[PDB]
This record gives C-alpha cells, sequence and structure tokens, in this order.
C-alpha cells in the first residue's frame, strides 16, 4: 500500500518489506538544533510511522546558524514548538508531535531513540533503560569541525541484509562429480568464500534443483566448489545458480560498557590514531560542561582550553587508556566547542538518519559502534582566527563565526557562485549556502539554472518543493524557498530555465563566466558534467562535482592549475548487448525490455517522423536513395503509414494491434524455428538451443489472458494517439471487435540486371506528390512516466512480458520495467544530505584559496556498509614543450586573429614546431596532406574567415573566442603534444 | 607479501604481490580477478590515490595492507 | 576526439593497409568512408565494399558506428549493413584503432560464423546447402560490389 507515486526512487533502494517495517516504527528525537532538525527531516522524508520531538529550551539567535526552520521572530519560544509546524509539511503520512516532558517509562513507545545536545549523565540514564528493554539507541554530537556517532541496537540485533547488493546469479556449463561448478565461457560468478547458492534447471543432477543452500568455496574467477555431490549423480550440465542471503546476529554493548573499551569505525585510514583521541576529548567536553553549568569552552579561549586538557588527562588516567594525548588536536577540539556548522550538521544528520532506518528496518550493516569524524583541513589559514575575531556578534552566524571568524564571514558573503541543476543535491546546496550566508554581501550573487519543472516523485528527496508547487520551475521555487529561509538573499539569487549545453553559450558566455567565483554541479548525467567541466577548464574556475546512487556517493573538486579536470579519468560505460542477442536469442528480461523499447521507437516514432519529414523536405528522396543503406524500408514505411493503412476509427486500430501482435509474437518465432529447428545441432555436433540460447514458442492469442489483452489495449491506445482518435478502455468494445478477426494465413518461406532499381523508382513515383498534402502532420509518441499517459510503460511491459513468455523467461512487473526502460537512478535523501555536507566542507577550502593539493579531499562513501574513504586529488600532469614546463590541462596559447600562414609561421618560429593538423569544433581547418591548391586557397585567410568558410555558418555576434586543437611535430619528426589555442576574435 | 582490496560494495579481494611490483601489475591482477580495465580502477591507500608508473614501495604498502577500489557515480 | 582521430588517420597514411583505405568525408573528421576488398579465396573475390564510420562525441571512449553501405550476402550482416562484431558493442576498449576494426571485418568476411547468426535465413542456407550460398554470394558481389 506504499505510495509508489512518491516513494518510487526509494523503493528501488530499500524495497517493499523494508518500507512496510519502516512505516510501523516510532522515532523519538531529543534535541531540536541543526543536527536534530536534519535528522528529523531525513526521517520524515524516509517515511517512518511518526516522529516525536523533545526540546523545551527557548530559542536563541545563534541557533539560526544551522536551524533552518527557525526565524528571527521565534526568539524566546521553545525550539520543538516552532519546529514541529515546519516539519509537519514535509510528508503527509508521517505525523510529527511534541512532548513537553520526558520520563524513562515513556520511552517504551518508540522503536528508535536519537539523542543530541545531551550531557553524558543523561545519556547513561537513558541508555541503561533502552538497552535492557531492547530499544535502538543512537547518540550524535557535532562540535565545530568534529563529529561523533554512537549506535547501540541491543544485545541480539538481527540483520537480514548485510551489504545491500542484489543477489548474484549465473549460468553454469558443467558440474563435475566433486561439486566443481564451472561457469559459461568467460563468465564470472562473482561469489566469495562462505557464500550460499541454490541451483535450478540442472540436467543430470535434479537433486540440486530442490533449493537447499550449499557452501561455496571460490577456486577461481570462473569456477567454484560446493562440496561432494557423488550421491546426487555423476555429472550435471547447464542450469542457473542464484545466491542466498542469510540473517546475521550482531551483538552491541551498552554505552556504560562501551566507554571503557570502545570499538571504532574509521572514516579515513590516513588518520588511524585520532579516534582514540576524540574518545577522550568528547568525554572531557561533557565533564567540562558539567563543571560550568553546561557551558562549553569559549571560542579560541586558552584558559578554557587548558582546563579542558586537564580534564582530558584526568579522564585518560581514569579509563587506563595507554594513549599519548596529542595536545594540539585536543585543544583544537576545545576551541571549536561552540561551533555549529550546517555542513557538519548535514553530514552527520544523513549518517544518523541512515542508522535510524537500519534500526527500524533491520537492513544493511550498522555502525559498530563509535564513529568519530573530523574535517580539520577546512580550517582557514589565510585569515586571522583568534579570540578577538571569533567572539559572537549577536547575529545568526554566531555558530559559523565561532569556528571561522568574522573576516572569513566577509569573504563568504561576497561569493559569486553558479549552481547547475536544482534537483535534490541542488536543493541541499542552496539550503547550505543560505544558512552559511553565501552571497549576502554587497558584491555577492547566486545563479541557479534548471530547465525542468516540479513533478510528484521529486518532492520526497527535494524538501524545498511542496505539492502546491507542482508544475512550476524548479529554480524559481528553490530560490524563493531559500530566500524565505534567509531573508538577506532577497534579490541576490537569479534563476534561469536554460539547459547548460552547446546551445546556451549565448547566455552563459564570457561576461557571465568572468564574474563567477566557483561552479557547483548537481546534475544526473555525464554529458552535461563533461560540458560544464570543459567550460570551467577554459575559463579557469573551481568546480565542485558530486554524485549519488542509492546509498553510495562521491564528491570531487577541480582546482585550476592544481588538479586534473573531471574528464581526465574514465568511468565504466553502460552495458550494450550484442545485436544478435537482442534481435533473435534473448535470455534475460533486460534483453526483452531493450527489444521492446526498440520496437516502440520503430513502430510509433520512426515511421511518424519519416512521414512528417517527407511532406516537408522536397529533396529527401534524392539523398535517401544514395545515402541510406536500405531506402526500401523508408519508402515502404512512408507508404504504409501515409496511404495504405490510414485509420479513421478505433475498430481498425484494434485490428492493427492484433495484426502487430501476430507479426511480432507468433510469426517471427515460427520463421526462426523454421530456420533453426528445436533439434538442430551446431557445426560441432552440440545441441543448438542449449545454454544462453532458449528455444522459443509461438504465442496464440487469448483475449481472456491478462498479458495479451493488456498488450492489445496499450497498442491500440498508442496507435489512436498517433492518429488523434478518441481511445476507449471499456472491455466490451475490445471483446466485440477482437472476435471478428480472421488472421491471414502464414506459412514460413524457405527463400529459393537493374530490376531492383526500377522497382524502387516505380514505388517512389507511385506515392502522391509533395504538393498533394500541405499542412498535414502526425504526432509521434514520446516517452515519459504518465506525463504522456499513452501506456508507454504499460506497452513496454506488455511487449517485454510477451517476448519473455516466447522464450520462457521470467516476466517482470510494471515497477521493474519502469526502472529498467526509464533508466531511473535510485535516490536516497540521506545520501544527498551526506554529499551536500561534503561539498560544503570543500567549498570553505575553495573560498580560503588553499594552494596545496594535500589539503583537498575527494570523498567516497557507501552507507549500506558504513564505508567512508577520502583521497587527495590527482595533480594535473606536466609536459615539456620547447624545453619549458607546460601543464597539460590548464595551459593554452593566446593568439590574435591572424591568417593561417601567420599562425603556422608563429609556431615554426617561436615554439620551433611544425604544424601538421589544425582543427576547430568538428572541422579540419588545415592538414599537411591536403592538396597544394586547397592550401594555397586557404592560406591567406584569417582564422575566423577560415572557420566561417569551412563550417558554412557565420559566427554569432556574442562569440568572443575560438578554441583550436593543433597537432604538431618537432624538427626531428617526433610528434609533440601541445595545449590548445585560444584565438581572440 | 599479501594485500587486500575492498570494493565500494563490500567485496574483498586477496592479491599476492611483491613490494617491488608496479601499480600497473597490481591493476592487471585486479583486472584478472574482477574484469575491471586498469584505466577504470581507482585505488586508495592511506588517503593517497595510487597512480600508474610507480611501485608499491613508494606508497609504503606492506603485507596485510588494505586498499579501497572506488568509482564515481552519476546520480544527482 | 579530434587529436585521436587525426593520429589514427596519420597512422593509416604512414603504413598503407593495402587491402583497405579509410579516410574522412569532405572536411569532417567525425565521418569516414572506408573501403574493403574481398579475400581472393572467398566468394566475395573481386568486390569493393564501402563502409560508413561515425565517430561518437566520446571517441575513443565509445565505439565507432560502422555500417556497410553496399549489399552483401553474409550470415552476420543484415540488410541495413549492421555488422555482428563483439568489439563494436561491448568489447570495445580505448586501445583499438580503426585498422584493427578493418582487419576484424576482413577476417569476418573470410569465414562466416553460422553458429550465432544475425540473419537466420542465410545461416540456414549456409548450414544446409553450401553450393547455393556460394552462388548467391557470387551473384550478389558481382551485382552490387563491382563498379
Ligand atoms: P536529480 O535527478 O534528482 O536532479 C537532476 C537535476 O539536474 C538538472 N539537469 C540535468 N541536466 C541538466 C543540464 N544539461 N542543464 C541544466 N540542468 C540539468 C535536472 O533538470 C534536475 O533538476
Amino acid at each position: 500500500t506504499i505510495d509508489e507515486g512518491l516513494y518510487s526512487r526509494q523503493l528501488y533502494v530499500l524495497g517493499h518489506e523494508a518500507m512496510k517495517q519502516m512505516s510501523q516504527s516510532n522515532v523519538l528525537i531529543i534535541g531540536c538544533k541543526g543536527l536534530g532538525v536534519e535528522i528529523a527531516k531525513n526521517v520524515c522524508l524516509a517515511g517512518v510511522k511518526s516522529v516525536t520531538l523533545y526540546d523545551p529550551q527557548p530559542t536563541r539567535i545563534e541557533d539560526l546558524s544551522s536551524q533552518y526552520f527557525l526565524t528571527e521572530d521565534d526568539i524566546g519560544v521553545p525550539r520543538a514548538k516552532v519546529t514541529v509546524s515546519k516539519l509537519a509539511e514535509l510528508n503527509q503520512y508521517v505525523p510529527v508531535s511534541v512532548v513537553d516532558e520526558l520520563s524513562t517509562e515513556y520511552l517504551k513507545n518508540f522503536k528508535c531513540v536519537v539523542v543530541t545536545e545531551t550531557s553524558l549523565t543523561k545519556q547513561l540514564e537513558i541508555n541503561d533503560f533502552t538497552h535492557k528493554n531492547h530499544i535502538a539507541y543512537i547518540a550524535a554530537d557535532s562540535r565545530g569541525l568534529f563529529g561523533s556517532i554512537f549506535c547501540d541496537f541491543g544485545e541480539n540485533f538481527i540483520c537480514t541484509d548485510t551489504d545491500g547488493n542484489e543477489p548474484l546469479t549465473g549460468m553454469i556449463a558443467s558440474i563435475t562429480d566433486d561439486g566443481v561448478v564451472t561457469m559459461l565461457e568467460e563468465t564470472r560468478h562473482g561469489l566469495e568464500n562462505g557464500d550460499f547458492v541454490k541451483f535450478t534447471e540442472v540436467k543430470g543432477m535434479p537433486g540440486l534443483n530442490d533449493g537447499t543452500p550449499r557452501k561455496v568455496e571460490v577456486k577461481g574467477p570462473y569456477t567454484f566448489s560446493i562440496g561432494s555431490v557423488k550421491d546426487l549423480g555423476s555429472a550435471g550440465y547447464n542450469g542457473v545458480f542464484t545466491q542466498v542471503k542469510v540473517p546475521t546476529k550482531i551483538s552491541f554493548k551498552s554505552l556504560r560498557e562501551s566507554l571503557k573499551d570502545p570499538e571504532y569505525v574509521y572514516p579515513d585510514f590516513g588518520k588511524m590514531m585520532r579516534p582514540p583521541q576524540y574518545h577522550i576529548a568528547f568525554q572531557a567536553l561533557s565533564a567540562f560542561a558539567d563543571a560550568h553549568e553546561g557551558s562549553l569552552p569559549r571560542p579560541r579561549n586558552d584558559i578554557d582550553a587548558a582546563e579542558f586538557f586537564e580534564f582530558c588527562k584526568k579522564i585518560a588516567s581514569t579509563l587506563q587508556f595507554d594513549v599519548e594525548l596529542d595536545e594540539k588536536l585536543i585543544k583544537e577540539i576545545s576551541y571549536q566547542a561552540r561551533g555549529d556548522l550546517v555542513a557538519m550538521s548535514a553530514f552527520l544528520g544523513g549518517a544518523v538518519a541512515q542508522e535510524v532506518l537500519k534500526a527500524t528496518t533491520s537492513k544493511f550493516y550498522p555502525l559498530k559502534q563509535y564513529f568519530y569524524f573530523d574535517s580539520l583541513e577546512s580550517l582557514p589559514s589565510s585569515v586571522t582566527i583568534s579570540e578577538e575575531t571569533c567572539k559572537p556578534r549577536g547575529c545568526r552566524y554566531d555558530g559559523q563565526i565561532a569556528v571561522f571568524g568574522s573576516e572569513f564571514q566577509e569573504k563568504i558573503a561576497s561569493l559569486s557562485t553558479f549552481l547547475v541543476g536544482a534537483g535534490a543535491i541542488g536543493c541541499e546546496m542552496l539550503k547550505n549556502w543560505a544558512m552559511m550566508g553565501v552571497a549576502t554581501g554587497e558584491s555577492g550573487h547566486i545563479s541557479v539554472t534548471d530547465m525542468d519543472s516540479i513533478e510528484k516523485s521529486n518532492l520526497n528527496r527535494q524538501f524545498l518543493f511542496r505539492p502546491r508547487d507542482v508544475g512550476k520551475l524548479k529554480s524559481e521555487c528553490a530560490s524563493t524557498a531559500v530566500s524565505i529561509m534567509n531573508p538577506s538573499l532577497t534579490g541576490k539569487i537569479t534563476s534561469y530555465q536554460e539547459r547548460v549545453g552547446p546551445e546556451s553559450e549565448g547566455i552563459f558566455g564570457d561576461e557571465f563566466f568572468e564574474k563567477l567565483s566557483l561552479v557547483t554541479n548537481a546534475l544526473d548525467n555525464v554529458e552535461a558534467r563533461m560540458y560544464v567541466d570543459r567550460r570551467c577548464v577554459f575559463f579557469e574556475k573551481p568546480l565542485l562535482e558530486s554524485g549519488t546512487l542509492g546509498t553510495k556517493g562521491n564528491t570531487q573538486v577541480v582546482v585550476p592549475h592544481l588538479t586534473e579536470s573531471y574528464g581526465s579519468s574514465q568511468d565504466p560505460p553502460e552495458k550494450s548487448f550484442p545485436i544478435c542477442t537482442l534481435k533473435n536469442f534473448p535470455n534475460r528480461i533486460e534483453h526483452t525490455i531493450a527489444w521492446a523499447r526498440d520496437l516502440f521507437e520503430g513502430l510509433f516514432k520512426q515511421p511518424i517522423d519519416n512521414v512528417n519529414m517527407y511532406l516537408s523536405s522536397p529533396n529527401f528522396l534524392e539523398t535517401s536513395l544514395k545515402t541510406s543503406s536500405n531506402p526500401r524500408e523508408v519508402l515502404e514505411n512512408i507508404r504504409d503509414y501515409l496511404v495504405t493503412e490510414k485509420p479513421l476509427s478505433f475498430e481498425e486500430c484494434i485490428m492493427w494491434a492484433r495484426l502487430q501482435f501476430d507479426k511480432f509474437f507468433n510469426n517471427n518465432i515460427q520463421q526462426l524455428l523454421f530456420n533453426f529447428p528445436k533439434d538442430s545441432v551446431t557445426s560441432t555436433g552440440q545441441p543448438f538451443w542449449s545454454g544462453p540460447k532458449r528455444a522459443p514458442t509461438p504465442l496464440s492469442f487469448d483475449i481472456h489472458n491478462r498479458e495479451h489483452f493488456d498488450f492489445i489495449v496499450a497498442a491500440a491506445s498508442l496507435y489512436a494517439f498517433n492518429y488523434g482518435l478518441k481511445s476507449e478502455t471499456d472491455p466490451a468494445i475490445y471483446e466485440r471487435v477482437l472476435a471478428g478477426y480472421n488472421p491471414p494465413p502464414f506459412a514460413p518461406k524457405s527463400g529459393i540486371a537493374n530490376k531492383d532499381k526500377q522497382e524502387l523508382k516505380s514505388i517512389a513515383d507511385s506515392l502522391p506528390p509533395p504538393s498533394s498534402l500541405v499542412g498535414f502532420r502526425l504526432t509521434p509518441a514520446e516517452f515519459e512516466k504518465d506525463d504522456d499517459s499513452n501506456h508507454h510503460i504499460d506497452f513496454i511491459t506488455a511487449a517485454s512480458n510477451l517476448r519473455a513468455m516466447n522464450y520462457d523467461i521470467t516476466p517482470a512487473d510494471r515497477f521493474k520495467t519502469k526502472f529498467v526502460a526509464g533508466k531511473i537512478v535510485p535516490a536516497m535523501c540521506t545520501s544527498t544530505a551526506v554529499v551536500s555536507g561534503l561539498v560544503c566542507l570543500e567549498l570553505v577550502k575553495l573560498v580560503d584559496g588553499k594552494k596545496k593539493i594535500e589539503e583537498y579531499k575527494n570523498g567516497f562513501f557507501n552507507l549500506a556498509i558504513g564505508l567512508f574513504t577520502f583521497s587527495d586529488p590527482i595533480a594535473s600532469p606536466k609536459m615539456k614543450v620547447n624545453g619549458k614546463e607546460i601543464d597539460k590541462i590548464w595551459d593554452r596559447y593566446n593568439l590574435p586573429d591572424c591568417t593561417l600562414q601567420e599562425l603556422i609561421d608563429y609556431f615554426q618560429k617561436e615554439e620551433g614546431l611544425e604544424v601538421t593538423m589544425l582543427s576547430s569544433g568538428v572541422s579540419l581547418l588545415y592538414a599537411n596532406f591536403q592538396p597544394p591548391k586547397k592550401l594555397a586557397e586557404r592560406l591567406p585567410l584569417k582564422i575566423s574567415e577560415l572557420v566561417e568558410q569551412i563550417t558554412k555558418k557565420k559566427l554569432e555576434p556574442f562569440r568572443k573566442h575560438l578554441v583550436l586543437e593543433i597537432c604538431c611535430d618537432d624538427a626531428n619528426g617526433e610528434d609533440v603534444e601541445v595545449p590548445f589555442i585560444c584565438i581572440k576574435l | 607479501m599479501q594485500i587486500f582490496v575492498k570494493t565500494l560494495t563490500g567485496k574483498t579481494i586477496t592479491l599476492e604481490v611483491e613490494s617491488s611490483d608496479t601499480i600497473d601489475n597490481v591493476k592487471s591482477k585486479i583486472q584478472d580477478k574482477e574484469g575491471i580495465p586498469p584505466d577504470q580502477q581507482r585505488l586508495i591507500f592511506a588517503g593517497k590515490q595510487l597512480e600508474d608508473g610507480r611501485t608499491l614501495s613508494d606508497y609504503n604498502i606492506q603485507k596485510e595492507s588494505t586498499l579501497h577500489l572506488v568509482l564515481r557515480l552519476r546520480g544527482g | 576526439a579530434l587529436k585521436r582521430i587525426n593520429r589514427e588517420l596519420a597512422d593509416l597514411g604512414k603504413d598503407p593497409p593495402s587491402s583497405s583505405s579509410a579516410g574522412p568525408v569532405g572536411d569532417d573528421l567525425f565521418h569516414w568512408q572506408a573501403t574493403i576488398m574481398g579475400p581472393a579465396d572467398s566468394p566475395y573475390a573481386g568486390g569493393v565494399f564501402f563502409l560508413s564510420i561515425h565517430f561518437p562525441t566520446d571517441y575513443p571512449f565509445k565505439p565507432p558506428k560502422v555500417n556497410f553501405t553496399t549489399r552483401i550476402y553474409h550470415p552476420n550482416i543484415n540488410s541495413n549493413g549492421s555488422i555482428c562484431l563483439d568489439i563494436l558493442r561491448d568489447q570495445w576498449s580505448p586501445a583499438l584503432t580503426i585498422s584493427k576494426v578493418l582487419l576484424s571485418i576482413s577476417s569476418l568476411l573470410t569465414d562466416p560464423n553460422p553458429d550465432d547468426p544475425l540473419v537466420p535465413e542465410i545461416a540456414h542456407v549456409y548450414k544446409t546447402d553450401r553450393s547455393r550460398y556460394e552462388l548467391s554470394a557470387r551473384e550478389w558481389t558481382r551485382k552490387y560490389a563491382i563498379g
């Protein structure tokens, strides 16, 4: 009963049972500051049964540093009472409540308890109760640039899914007498030692098909071992194995027992000695607060730091820790005690919300148990950080000033950023910028660009968009929401509706890009990422890239003249199946879905487009005859979809749907089995339809059967939409009209000087002249998700399921078909929060203008396994040109608009290189192998004139430069790699 | 010497390498055991991303060391 | 991709392929027109087959789109010219030159593979009646691949 129209992306990550368990769980959240509100927001978007808040402390102005549901008019009101109203709107299925007083026995109503902004004594009191009563307990702290998480899910936690991966499966080729399972040719099972698998469709050893899991002993990338199957048989052939995932029992320790001997999770292996330091430091913070009426050390105060370090020494001695305290790091913890950063709050809130979901659903591997994190490399070094500049000024940025100071605040307030994309990461980035105070100065500005509009499936992971905003532009709504959050941004945000690509360079040109300070990508495709990366490299602007996939995420930073660009490294490409497999011999649901998508394209969008374009182009046939490989197909398509089969009513549309059903699910199979009978053998004597090739079976239509009727309805509706008729969904008309259809007989055919050209000419002239039809157009069917409710996904599902039944493949429902055909990316709110936090932690490094490559961190994480990794960016490579050091990425030649001969002589005279090839855009301007006449024609022309001549298109008025790629070889004949040329028009 | 490589999806790979092996040899071994082309592999040790052309001894990779094999993601 | 394309073109120029000759069209680098001569010891002897090559924007990180332009009677080549080659769909790596692709296509013409066909009709004819396949291939090459 889960709302698939809103939780569509989250179901691809969690599942149905997981969310069913999630929607029956109660979460209590103690503390309603930035970390608490972030956790509550993520939990509400996730979809737990309800959330209860407890925070009777009156609101203070500094709390606005990371609390984005508080406003200056709420000062003096309890934080829970002012936050519940805003939280209640995020999700309508998750009630949010407030309790004005807490008691121990009252904790039994909740599935999970999250604790923030609480002293250690209260935490011990709460945990002593929750542990023995088997309630999950999570405690999170955020002190400046330091963070801590502690999880305790009970003494007998049961985890049903550990890594979160899809179960592995594969096709076997032989199982010997000793259980040595061998995969097919050059196919990898991917299993690991200690796994369990179950077999099916094994011939020769039917016993293995029962389904009892067996231990796997991986002996190689292609073969493994399951044990001894002597009794079950002698040898088995073919079959399919599938992994079985078993529950695990994780045992946690209470907080009181865990303090003595903690178990750490390491977010960075480059600093493995720190978490033991933070363990003492946070306890010392608690003791210091208890000794000063709950007052933390003041910002950059040395007396408080000394007292805090004395407490640290006392605690370390008491706990018999054989750890030498690093004075600098601990005193750094002391200085930033009152810090409250929105980036750290976002990071820790995402992590803690994921832990809450793990506690409620019993999936993924929880943190066990202490997770201490720090981003101390972000502390500014180009400004003054002292007790004088870090003192509060009675403003909403006190939390950030306590860590960075007022001068860095002035630096932040005058940023001119450019954000590409306004989806989930875009909304998180805008919220973080609004809270941090980005672009609130007299010289600041923010630019957002996004060409899409708000839909219903975007609200869940995008918390700035409400159901009343459906249909508006994403950028406008995001800008208005963040201007409400921080009123100082009124007038400092400009929103466009332009796709960032080669066709929008007139808007985001030289003038636009010269004023920026940095660019942040929030995209979902690689082509746009590469384009924005190239633009940033040309204009030399810092770039912040980030991406997510389910529970996984990564963030990267590109710094001019320091690191390599985004496009300097490769990523795995999308899998494309062989045409032979898709067309004739599929063996997976993905193959059938790809075939169905191709059928849709070639049956509802290719013919209509061809017909429409024929009526407009007067010389289409002239080029089609000599250019296209098979003009016969084009001519037949035009004829069939223009004159031969023009419908007027819907009965003929249903008849056409039935005809296509026979064509694609009954006749092609018969032809294939006529060519390759079921008992045929390959050239080597082995059976043909064995292994990856499944013998098909023709489908005979049956109106009562759900799949056939669904296909008929979808195809008829799509055809009607093509021809603009009034479709119907009443089954009575379908039943009436399908019963009067007599299929034409079909029998497979065995086959058996310029006639063909004359035949094609006769067919061509037989068509009506272009002047016959003027103003007549037909609407091709486009692909979407219920936006154009032409049964697109339903048609593809029916076609794929019918073709699966042709080859006895297991069909997939509409959910998986939508996932595969639509190429949907699984999305999570927690991953988005974590990546936004990491990106905003790198942004302060960029603002400070750090110059060393060891001070930046590219981040990777997987929240399903609790894995975090950080690595320095790769430095851009260097090269030698004319005995000079040249950067291979961030260096270019700046030349005037000179004649081609002058450019060649310049390269021959200054760089000592001979120019061999010179190209601009997609055109070859000059090459050494061209005939002398052509060059002599092209030598005395300017570069701009040459480009205009070759491309046959005048340069636009807004064009202010040209980028040229040049390949030149040295005097000795050795080819030399040189940077690109920047011609100034 | 024997090293462990942990993927971003939790899988563990055990490699038999010498301290003098180049990163190219390690990437070739990972390709043999996983099928990932060397140009698409991102290896991390102690906060440093291993680059082609250097040896393990440059990064102080000793026995029982743990590397991380990561990749970039396209959602957003 | 321009630099990679030009380097491959120059490499072709320095050492002639003899049996093949690929080069751009007009002054465009993302569109080539290749030519192949059928093996002497094959039914396609004395034939000239033209191919169209479209380099994607991401070359060499995406395979080139190679399609036959003439009419050839082959089990692994259909009427649209699509070629059934593993290195063009999912086995492509950024280390294969167009010369390797042309050598692979010539080898494919040398010996067809009817075990995993793309055109079941021609594969069935090849498996059943070899002489008829030979005659049909010769007629097709002399009617479409000569001139
Ligand atoms: P996620 O899928 O949740 O959101 C992605 C957002 O990025 C925007 N976007 C994608 N591609 C482009 C280009 N080329 N230019 C501008 N914006 C882009 C989508 O509109 C989503 O808002």
